[PDB]
């Protein structure tokens, strides 16, 4: 998946 | 005519727009002049996030969609920020209302001329148009609602979307210029030129690759090839 | 309202739109195929250049402006063509009224992947709007006046050009879809998508300087970098 | 200039 490649913007949207 | 609906989701938008980074002094202070522009990238990268979660229809999308469109959309809003900043002038950028900085503060930064020019074309250009809060709001929700964006899954919602953010820049901008019908598609070219940015940007960072200049965590992240 | 003055120039864009080529078919059937599909280029091109000379203001651009101006838009202008051309049916692409061609036959004329699914896929978005000659017309004129081409000297006279077009295709569509105020800015959206197939095309044309596969002059002449 | 070394493309456009 491209959220497992993006850990970080991934995390910007989860908080 | 701006409905109701309209009006509401514009100041929306407009009220969602309204620090450690490295000072901007050898190779030390080469090092030091691109670690301060890839800092204020990623200010820039936070705030984009922040934004498009406020973007009404943006949370309703898979987190993965979500991801695609803001991957390939980071660098065309930069350069919005960046346009929306320019100082005709002095023909400088003020970043964080205060870092004014020029074609030759770039160049500094360690950013190659290929790409310094257009930046600063593309600025003089939105200049002219005189763009206000909700025009810059209105624009930037459109080029992140792109179903042309690589490993975007519902391109059809994405589409619809963009259609809602248009409709409202179009009803918006017949009441801000309403003598001239031509603002509203003027307004709309100006993301295909930022298209043809976007692709100048990934050579800029090819040839980072190859000067061995490594870019933080979160811009390797969204713009490296891995 | 569409003006007498509007509705006179499209129509003679219309009418204005309005042969030994290397037959389909081993290196010998590979070189063939190939050619064939440099040679259908070839022919594009050389429509592109006979209809730019017949736009209103083209030949009063210096002749330096006129080829920064083909030389960067023959591609999307080749691009939207082949749309026009697309079957949803069969998924394929009529050239000339008798050459149909799939995603598989662009491979075996020696097309990458990452160049062929973006053209298939922007045909078959185009295919959904439905556009008529009218239209396709404006929006070829729309884009060999981007006055943001590299090179270009006159960018006021060719933006004041472009302008017009948008302008005529506005009131034209106004009358073409009275019920849908989204069609226009829908066309419009679609350059934006071109210019990102006009980088996906120049990464396909680097990729053949890899293979040593040659383009023929012509080709050579507006894609190679030298 | 892009006139000299668009040699083909300058020569459609003069005919
Ligand atoms: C990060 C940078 C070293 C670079 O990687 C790059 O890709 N650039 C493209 C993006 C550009 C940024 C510069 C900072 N900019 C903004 C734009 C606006 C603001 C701002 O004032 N905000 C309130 C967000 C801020 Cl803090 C920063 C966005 C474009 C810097 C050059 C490189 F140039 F290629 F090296
Ligand atoms: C030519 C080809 C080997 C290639 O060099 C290339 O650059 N291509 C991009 C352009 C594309 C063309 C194919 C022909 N096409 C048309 C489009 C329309 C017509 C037509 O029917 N007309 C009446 C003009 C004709 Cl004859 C040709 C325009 C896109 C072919 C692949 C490659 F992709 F790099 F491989």
């Amino acid at each position: 998946s491209l959220t497992e490649r993006h850990k970080i913007l991934h995390r910007l949207l989860q908080e | 005519q701006l409905s109701p609906e309209q009006l509401g989701m514009i100041e929306k938008l407009v009220a969602a727009q309204q620090l450690r980074v490295t000072p901007w002094p050898s190779r030390e202070a080469r090092q030091q002049r691109f670690a301060h522009f890839t800092e204020l990238a990623i200010v820039s990268v936070q705030e984009i996030v922040d934004f498009a979660k406020q973007l009404p229809g943006f949370l309703q999308l898979s987190r993965e969609d979500q991801i695609a469109l803001l991957k390939t959309s980071a660098i065309e809003v930069m350069l919005l920020e960046t346009s929306r900043r320019y100082n005709p002038g002095s023909e400088s950028i003020t970043f964080l209302k205060d870092f004014s900085y020029n074609r030759e503060d770039f160049a500094k930064a360690g950013l190659q001329v290929e790409f310094i020019n257009p930046i600063f074309e593309f600025s003089r250009a939105m200049n002219e148009l005189q763009l206000n809060d909700a025009e810059f709001a209105l624009l930037i929700a459109i080029s992140i609602f792109s179903a042309d964006r690589p490993n975007v899954q519902d391109q059809l919602q994405v589409e619809r979307l963009q259609h809602t953010y248009v409709e409202a820049l179009h009803a918006y901008v017949s009441i801000h210029h309403p003598h001239d019908r031509l603002m509203f598609p003027r307004m709309l070219m100006k993301l295909v030129s930022l298209r043809t940015l976007s692709s100048v940007h990934s050579e800029q960072v090819f040839a980072l690759r190859l000067q061995d200049k490594k870019l933080p965590p979160l811009l390797s992240e969204i713009w490296d090839v891995h």
